[PDB]
RNA sequence: UUUUUUUUU
């Protein structure tokens, strides 16, 4: 920063200046400027670290350099280029002035020419920037090979030298490698997605936006969060792609997502406040426009409207539970502010996703899952001693538990119980009852009210009498010896490095079996050889495996 | 003109004396022989003093 | 109105008259009707250099002269603010106002003339009604009263009035009814420039010089005598010229010595060398004092085109008729040759040609006049070579090959001797006892050699004594006219100056003729050698680099400076250009052929091999030789009175030689460039003194002006804008033709210098500011801490 | 509102 502070200042004095209105070739010949130096600190920088060698203190090696320059080269060049592109498209179009809209429309054809040659620019740095490091140095070991391809890599001939190819294995943290560039990788795809998803708000002239715009800039944050998968600041970057175009439940997913990993996002905890705390926030009112619109067309269309009831009326009760000063009337704790009464949203919820489950089972999982990381957000909310034993929790959080245990026994009652034997292709409902008792495993607090619940017990009890009595194989029986797999599931990566799983799912004794043996790293993200690729029947004949050994291992001390 | 009556005399005579052939341009060529020469006339006229 | 009054407005106000010294008149120092006071006006118009102030001004009765060394040339001198208040010391320019001296801060010395007029407190302005008193005059008339100084020193307004004949010199025409047309035009420019010339040359007589006597290599009597730094700079003398030391006074009777110059100044000693011809006078080695020097004018340059001219309005058998009315510009239909062309173009043991080459080769063979225009670094030598030596294989003729430059000429003859040809060169007689790299191929070298029986004995008697009797020096002139005689009916090819084509000694008619760089050279400097009766004439030269210099001004404006090569072109002739390059970085080349060339200039190199690697030189992009340095400073007048200087841009071209030394380039890879000669003059003793490493390893380094460097290339050059100016105005710098000779002269890399702003206003140079500012080179700052400049460089409509 | 170079019996 004692170098770069000047051209922080000198950017800063070109938007004060005004002069890229007329002169764009001093912003090119400045972007170049910038992206030769901070590409030679990038190279200094990786150079430096390299000639270090394996017998050095880990504690002298810089990680953050790198990140600290790119984080930079983002918020400090680029992010404030496309905030003076954002003010000056905002200036033109919203003109009060009664001028001819024909010279709108040609200063919004200036737009699209000079933000594809600024947007091209950048991406060609960040390209630049992946091919470079992709072709001095070996990345295979660390990459997945469908990143590889993905970003189109494997056209990229590598010159790497014999002697030149670093013999660093797959998780060898002692190498310090094993590290940066992931994380070089990780912030390029993260920052090339952000640039996507701007440059789409660009070009489109009016403000409504869809979802079939942002496919590019999805596609580029989910190989970001596979890159990476302990950065909750790239959910979070999801979540508000998300979140402008009207899709909440799955926003709401990821900023939980966000902050509860081992490295929180403050964006996304800002965020989510927003959503849930700050009752004069405009997003708050949002959802409240959003959710009566709901109720009026469930009460009035012609159709009941299953979709979006399955999620913002469950997007209801969750706050009604979480949060019960801002939403329940003072007047009328059983109703929200809009008047909506709650048994009823919840009735609605009950019968329309135990009749329209199949079709929308991705949504109940989001529900699952921020219900599960609600009870940890509000007991982290404590500003008072944090909760040990069940007699600490207040009414609140008991109420969240008994609402929380309400849905999940109803719809493992429901849903799992009737479509397990029907659809094996759908790994999410065994998946489900997995996160189920991994989650209540992994904290020892809800498995003891977990027993003192009868709902929940009885449920499982029956899913397990409906599992015995089906009998899916000939050889499954009730054993206490933890199934093995070659590879991780679906839900293993969507729920990777979260807390209340203990960042894992334990529920397979595999982890150190994969890492052992081949292609350990593309394994554990779900894409094997195709060899070892079971089919799902096979996959759900495990989950019900892990699923039944560990409900008799929680029922056992029901 | 005078100047103007030896350039198609010279020309013609030209014409006269040599082959015809067609360039790569398509601009009509004579072809003419090295060690036969052709000096044009000059007349009399008025010369400058110092 | 008395003698204190100004010579141009008669302002009587002694707070606003000042005194000339040559002249002894009072000037005044307003700006009215002119874009400059006018004292300096006069200083500069009449070389005049010194002044004295009035006596009753505030400063009193004296004469401006310098505190450290005396000079009295008020260019120079300029007011240091003491550290002591209210003391004002008078310094000149150099070396005084440069060699710190710690009774005085110089770094706030400002030039006695700022914006083209001087101090207000050495002379005030004059007040608003003695400026409506005093009458108006516009520059026209003060320079028409100023013409006339020079003939009778009482002149005044009132007094010339004088309709002297200026005839309208007939502007030159395209297409001539007849060559004596041609002759009838061309004519009175050439007198004019014979005329004025002369009145240049003869007006340089050195007087009171002092002259050291030595003994030369071959027994004769040098003549080493030195002179002012300013005199020397201001001599415009080639190696070998002949002028008179003649010596008049008690010490020793009357001489006269006629001898050649072998040595001049050069950055090692400014010592003028004139080796004397043996006389039967000694001359007094005595002597070394009291001496002068006159010059000896020559209209043998003129007079033998003169002569070329008339031979092309009467002789018949001069020029062949194709090429007779194709000079005149006469339509007449295209003709072609029964030649058989050869099986392969390039000559083995030779350079390999190209497709543009070979086209240049084969269509060269065939037609008897075509031009060929080569842009710099792409070799022109080897294609002239091949083409005379495949027309001499073709004919089996006497060739004859011609340049204006003798340095040329000397390179053509090294190639084409390099081909296995026979080739003489025909030295001028004034050049005979100049060397050069074909010294051997020399034709008085030849006859010397080649000298059999009594011509050996005759030549040493020459050498030893001096002087001959009248009939062996009639035998020895014949004789050596046989043997020259010989020597050219054998010989293949022969070497000569587009002026020596004049020379009796070619008498013998020549059919085949090479003119090289002919738009180098005028139009009669090209027609010399085209009127001895060749049928075969091909002309080689580039109509985008720097061609002729006239000093005549009129014959300049008329078109004299038009050359045959432009003439031709602007005739209708369509030239073969040659489309590659193989000497500057194509991000170097990039600029040049797209606006001259119409971007169809292609790279013959790569970007690897004009890049060096582990380069530590802060470009502003890394991987781009080329940046735009931006300097705010102001430029002045040298010791001339015509020329510039800048100070700033001098201490900056310092910092980068520097830098680019310890980047490990050796000085002879780098080379700075001026387009004015005060600006390299200063930059000379600015290195020389300043030089922060050892100043042997700074002036290795050659300096010199674009048009000297010219056809010359080096791995670095640094281009010094120098012109920063109030008014935005550059001067001479307007024409292309200067930009482009000047950037194509680095192969490596490039760095400009110079105030931006003052330069914004051309349009050329506006488009060079485009290029370098979207390109991420247009910087500003120290060279170690460059950031980019924020100019407003287009013009808001 | 122009200052530079080529040539020379």
């Amino acid at each position: 920063p004692t170098a770069f502070n000047g051209i922080k200042s000198q950017l800063n004095s070109i938007l004060k200046s005004n002069q890229l209105f007329q002169d764009y070739a001093l912003l090119n010949g400045f972007l170049a400027f910038v992206h030769s130096k901070l590409n030679a600190a990038i190279l200094t920088s990786i150079e430096s670290q390299c000639g270090k060698s394996f017998a050095a203190d880990l504690d002298s090696f810089d990680q953050s350099s790198i990140s600290s320059i790119l984080d930079f080269s983002w918020e400090s060049v680029h992010y404030p280029i496309f905030k003076w592109f954002q003010m000056w498209r905002n200036y033109i179009l919203f003109e009060k002035e009664n001028k001819k809209q024909q010279t709108k429309f040609i200063d919004f054809r200036k737009m699209n020419s000079k933000m594809l040659k600024f947007f091209k620019t950048v991406q060609n740095f960040y390209v630049n920037v992946i091919n470079t490091v992709y072709k001095k140095y070996d990345i295979s070991v660390l990459l997945p090979k469908r990143i590889i391809q993905d970003l189109k890599l494997s056209d990229i001939e590598n010159t790497t030298n014999v002697g030149d190819i670093l013999a660093v294995k797959t998780f060898n943290s002692s190498s310090p490698l094993a590290h940066l560039i992931p994380t070089l990788f990780h912030r390029c795809l993260l920052f090339l997605g952000t640039a996507y998803r701007y440059k789409t708000l660009l070009e489109e002239i009016s403000n409504k936006y869809s979802i079939s715009n942002f496919k590019k800039s999805l596609d580029f944050f989910r190989l970001a969060s596979l890159v990476l998968p302990s950065a909750g600041e790239t959910y979070s970057q999801a979540g508000a792609i998300f979140l402008q175009t009207g899709n909440l439940g799955i926003a709401v997913f990821n900023f939980v997502k966000g902050m509860m990993t081992k490295m929180p996002s403050p964006v996304s905890i800002k965020n989510f406040g927003a959503l849930m705390v700050d009752n004069k926030s405009s997003l708050n009112r949002s959802l409240h426009t959003t959710i009566m619109n709901t109720y009026l067309q469930e009460s009035k269309g012609p159709r009941t409207p299953a979709k979006e009831i399955l999620e913002f009326y469950f997007l209801g009760l969750f706050g009604s539970v979480w949060s019960p000063t801002s939403w329940r009337d003072d007047t009328k704790p059983n109703q929200l502010n809009n008047g909506i009464k709650l048994r009823h949203l919840e009735n609605a919820l009950y019968e329309t996703m135990s009749a329209r489950y199949l079709n929308n089972i991705k949504t109940i999982f989001h529900n699952l899952i921020i219900t599960i990381g609600g009870f940890h957000l509000l007991l982290k909310r404590r500003s008072d001693v944090s909760a040990k034993t069940l007699k600490d929790l207040r009414s609140n959080e008991l109420d969240y538990l008994n609402f929380a245990f309400k849905y999940i026994a109803h719809i493992l009652n429901d849903i799992v119980k009737e479509s397990w034997s029907e659809n094996p292709e759908v790994s999410e409902i065994l998946g489900m009852v997995r996160i189920i008792n991994c989650w209540i495993k992994a904290n020892p607090m809800v498995l003891q009210y977990s027993q003192s619940n009868l709902e929940f017990v009885n449920a499982l009890a029956y899913l397990i009498n409906d599992i015995v009595k089906k009998k899916p194989s000939p050889s499954f029986s009730i054993t206490e010896h933890i199934p093995k797999r070659t590879y991780w599931f679906e839900e293993d990566l969507m729920v990777k490095g979260l807390s209340f799983v203990n960042f894992q799912l334990s529920d397979f004794d595999d982890y150190e079996k994969i890492l052992e043996m081949d292609h350990s790293l593309d394994r554990l993200i779900g894409n094997p050889p195709l060899c070892d690729k079971l089919s799902a029947s096979s996959e759900m004949l495990l989950r019900l495996q892990a699923v039944v050994n560990i409900s008799s291992q929680l029922l056992q001390n029901n | 003109d005078k100047s103007f009556r030896e350039s198609e005399k010279f020309n013609n005579m030209m014409l006269k004396n040599g082959t015809k052939e067609e360039s790569e341009n398509g601009r009509e060529i004579i072809r003419t022989n090295f060690n036969k020469t052709v000096y044009a006339s000059r007349g009399t006229g008025e010369l400058w003093s110092p | 109105a008395s003698d204190n009054s100004c010579a141009y407005c008669g302002i009587d106000s002694a707070k606003c008259v000042i005194k000339c010294n040559s002249c002894k008149k009072w000037f005044c120092n307003t700006k009215n009707g002119t874009s400059s006071s006018h004292i300096v006006n006069h200083l500069v118009l009449s070389h005049h250099n010194v002044v004295s102030l009035h006596p009753d001004s505030d400063l009193g009765d004296t004469v401006l002269e310098c505190y450290n060394c005396g000079r009295k040339n008020v260019f120079l001198l300029g007011f240091v603010s003491a550290k002591s208040e209210a003391v004002v010391v008078l310094l000149c320019r150099i070396p005084c106002a440069q060699t710190k001296n710690a009774n005085w801060d110089t770094d706030q010395w400002q030039p006695l003339i700022e914006d083209r007029q001087l101090l207000s407190w050495v002379a005030e302005q004059p007040t608003e009604e003695e400026k409506l008193k005093a009458r108006l005059i516009t520059p026209s008339q003060i320079s028409k009263l100023e013409a006339k100084w020079r003939s009778n020193k009482d002149a005044t307004i009132n007094d010339i009035d004088a309709p002297e004949e200026q005839e309208a010199i007939p502007p030159l025409l395209l297409r001539y009814q007849d060559a004596y047309e041609y002759q009838r035009s061309y004519g009175p420019l050439i007198k004019l420039e014979a005329d004025y010339d002369k009145q240049l040359k003869e007006s340089q007589a050195l007087e009171h010089i002092s002259v050291s006597w030595s003994l030369a290599l071959n027994n004769r009597h040098l003549a080493s005598f030195t002179l002012s730094t300013f005199e020397s700079n201001e001599l415009k003398v080639a190696i070998g010229d002949e002028m008179i030391l003649w010596y008049s006074g008690m010490q020793h009777p009357d001489w006269e010595g006629r001898g050649y110059i072998v040595r001049l100044p050069n950055s090692f000693q400014d010592t003028f060398t004139l080796e004397l011809k043996p006389s039967k006078t000694p001359p007094p080695t005595h002597l070394t004092t009291g001496f002068t020097a006159e010059f000896i004018w020559k209209g043998t340059s003129y007079d033998r085109m003169q002569d070329a001219l008339k031979k092309f309005a009467i002789d018949k058998k001069s020029i062949s008729g194709y090429l007779y009315y194709k000079i005149l510009g006469h339509q007449v239909v295209d003709i072609s040759f029964d030649v058989p062309l050869p099986k392969e173009f390039s000559i083995p043991n030779f350079a390999q040609l190209n497709s543009s080459q070979s086209n240049a080769v084969s269509h060269v063979l065939q037609r008897p006049l075509s031009l060929i225009q080569g842009p710099p670094g792409t070799g022109k030598t080897v294609t002239s070579a091949t083409i005379v030596y495949h027309l001499s294989k073709i004919h089996k003729d006497r060739i004859l090959v011609c340049a204006p430059s003798n340095v040329a000429v000397d390179h053509l003859a090294a190639k084409l001797r390099d081909l296995g040809l026979k080739v003489v060169r025909l030295t001028a007689k004034s050049r005979e006892d100049v060397e050069s790299s074909v010294s051997n191929l020399a034709l008085h070298n030849l006859v010397g050699r080649g000298a059999k029986g009594e011509l050996k004995n005759l030549l040493k008697l020459k050498d030893e004594v001096g002087e001959l009797s009248a009939s062996d020096t009639k035998r020895f002139v014949k004789l050596v006219r046989k043997t020259e005689a010989e020597i050219l009916n054998k010989a293949d090819v022969v070497c000569c100056t587009c002026v020596g084509a004049g020379d009796k000694r070619l008498d013998t008619k020549f059919r085949t003729v090479l003119i090289d760089e002919s738009t180098q050279a005028s139009e009669p400097e090209c027609l010399i050698p085209i009127v001895k009766g060749a049928k075969q004439v091909i002309l080689v030269g580039d109509h985008q680099q720097l061609g002729p210099v006239i000093l005549e001004r009129k014959a300049a404006d008329a078109g004299l400076k038009q050359s045959l090569f432009e003439r031709l072109i602007s005739l209708g002739h369509v030239p073969i250009r040659l489309e590659v390059q193989y000497r500057m970085n194509p991000y170097l080349s990039e600029f040049p052929s797209n606006m001259f060339y119409e971007g169809s200039l292609q790279n013959g190199v790569t970007i690897e091999q004009r890049t060096v690697p582990n380069s530590k030189f802060p470009w502003p992009i890394r991987g781009i030789p080329m940046m735009f340095w931006a300097n705010y400073g102001r430029e002045e007048i040298s010791a001339n009175g015509t020329s510039f200087l800048n100070r700033i841009e001098a201490m900056n071209c310092e910092r980068i030689i520097t830098k680019l030394f310890r980047d490990g380039v050796k000085p002879e890879q780098i080379g700075v460039i001026t387009p004015y000669e005060g600006q390299r003059a200063y930059i000379l003793q600015y290195m020389q003194m300043n030089g922060s490493l050892d100043k042997d390893l700074y002036i290795k380094v050659e300096v010199a002006s674009v048009d000297a460097f010219q056809g010359r290339e080096k791995d670095y050059i640094i281009l010094s804008c120098v012109r920063a100016n109030e008014q935005q105005a550059i001067g001479f710098l307007r024409d292309p033709r200067r930009l482009n000779v000047g950037l194509t002269r680095a192969k490596y890399g490039l760095v400009i210098l110079g105030n931006p702003r003052s330069l914004a206003r051309n349009t050329l140079w506006n488009h060079l500011l485009i290029h370098f500012r979207e390109k991420g080179c247009l910087v500003e700052g120290t060279l170690d801490n460059l950031q980019l400049c924020t100019v407003q460089l287009v013009r808001p409509q």
